[PDB]
């Protein structure tokens, strides 16, 4: 829908095995998150194929019961 | 009537790839045997460039000499839309033939890429079909590829696109998998590469559990 | 002015439909001005049959006349694959030009037709796309229709056939519907008619979240 | 997809509205029912679209009851 103005990224931190890891943070409003807005964190690395990886995050948390609405049977 | 000179457009994959720079190729066919060598001139916006190259002559099945010349153009230059001119001079040819090409001009609109999960009977057959479609692109310069957990395997179906009612072109891509691969739930990536997309490359992920709406799904008509 | 002849294969839906009368048309273009009339001869099964449909000549800025000769053949004759012969003679041409049309009947394979549930993201767009896959056919003459509620659909897109590793071509049928129509639970049927098909008709019904078993199934989220 | 040799067709009966109806009867062995072979009745008529109308017979030809197992929503 629209690029996000906010963007936080920590500097890379060395790992025990010798690799690196870091985090990316995005702060938004409650209403935007509740409305099922599409968000993704594009990751670009030299070793990655096509130099682009997208991991979109969905609104649903995977809880066993989230609908909380009685279903309807039609034959 | 003697040799014929043409300028083949660069392949869509190389044009939009940052790592693989686009290449412009100029071909001369039916070259006379008595005059195999032909003078080559390459002009970028009326400027001579020294990076042009030509491949050695290769014999054809029809015993006709074929000559190919390749030039490496800047990736940003193709985005800008520069003009490239190929000129071939031959003693047998009375007048040289120059071919002119230009980048497609149109309004850049972001295409929409959708993924269609297989039906409830598609796994009954030996091969399961996974489909990803792209719609709403005016230029024909677009690339679609398939990725399976980091293992490159593409069927290169490259089905020709057809115009829609509103003029927005669309295309489909199909992949065939086994029952175990579909039942495993591994991620399958349909990667799309176009001018209008952000960073010129985007991907769409499809799984076995690709998504279930919160609303109830009817099992009968 | 260098007369030319073009070959136009007949439409399979004319032969497949009993009511529709099959027609085979041979067309000649680039007819010179000095000889607008073209001597046309028609042969079916190597014999002469008294029927002809010659279109009237028309004036063009290029001084080119298009002449179309139409022949009527039966369904059984068309299924035989016998050659149909069109001979064209012109004053400018030193020798008469011969053309023949005959489709190849080789390895008749019954096509397989599948329907996929609409994509999830399609609910966000105010247009919903419906896809109908067909494959498993060797010849390129396939009839496809969208018969929803017993009446044909106004808009439908058919992708051209493409090569496949299995040796049988495949193609798609795309339909665009309003979100309101799909919300109410409208049912659309994809009818496929083939020359090698049994009774020349295959169709099935689909709805929202099609499921072959009579059970409510939901994947992970 | 194969013709059946042991089948019968009843003569049509005139109705009040002027139309006609008939029953097509197919008899099979008892042991054939266990395999659940598919059966159909094909009628040739001009009114029907493309002169084709087929109805398939399966085990769940009556009121269908959903299976006991239910897939987990999440």
């Amino acid at each position: 829908g629209q690029p996000e103005n906010n963007y936080k990224t920590t500097p890379p931190v060395l790992d025990s095995d010798g690799s690196f890891f870091l985090y990316s943070k995005l702060t938004v409003d409650k209403s935007r998150w509740q409305q099922g807005n599409v968000f993704s964190c594009s990751v670009m690395h030299e070793a990655l194929h096509n130099h682009y990886t997208q991991k979109s995050l969905d609104k649903s948390t995977g809880k066993p019961t989230l609908y909380n609405v009685s279903l309807i049977m039609s034959d | 009537g003697g040799p014929s000179v043409f300028l083949f457009p660069p392949k869509p994959k190389d044009t939009l790839m940052i790592s693989r720079t686009p290449e412009v190729t100029c071909v001369v066919v039916d070259v006379s045997h008595e005059d195999p060598e032909v003078k080559f001139n390459w002009y970028v916006d009326g400027v001579e460039v020294h990076n042009a190259k030509t491949k050695p002559r290769e014999e054809q099945y029809n015993s006709t000499y074929r000559v190919v010349s390749v030039l490496t153009v800047c990736h940003q230059d193709w985005l800008n839309g520069k003009e490239y001119k190929c000129k071939v001079s031959n003693k047998a040819l009375p007048a040289p033939i120059e071919k002119t090409i230009s980048k497609a001009k149109g309004q850049p609109r972001e295409p929409q890429v959708y993924t269609l999960p297989p039906s409830r009977e598609e796994m009954t057959k030996n091969q399961v079909s996974l489909t990803c479609l792209v719609k709403g692109f005016y230029p024909s310069d677009i690339a679609v590829e398939w990725e399976s957990n980091g293992q490159p395997e593409n069927n290169y179906k490259t089905t020709p696109p057809v115009l829609d009612s509103d003029g927005s072109f669309f295309l489909y891509s199909k992949l065939t998998v086994d029952k175990s691969r579909w039942q495993q739930g591994n991620v399958f990536s349909c990667s799309v590469m176009h001018e209008a997309l952000h960073n010129h490359y985007t991907q769409k992920s499809l799984d076995k559990s690709t998504g279930k709406p919160t609303l109830y799904n009817v099992s009968l008509i």
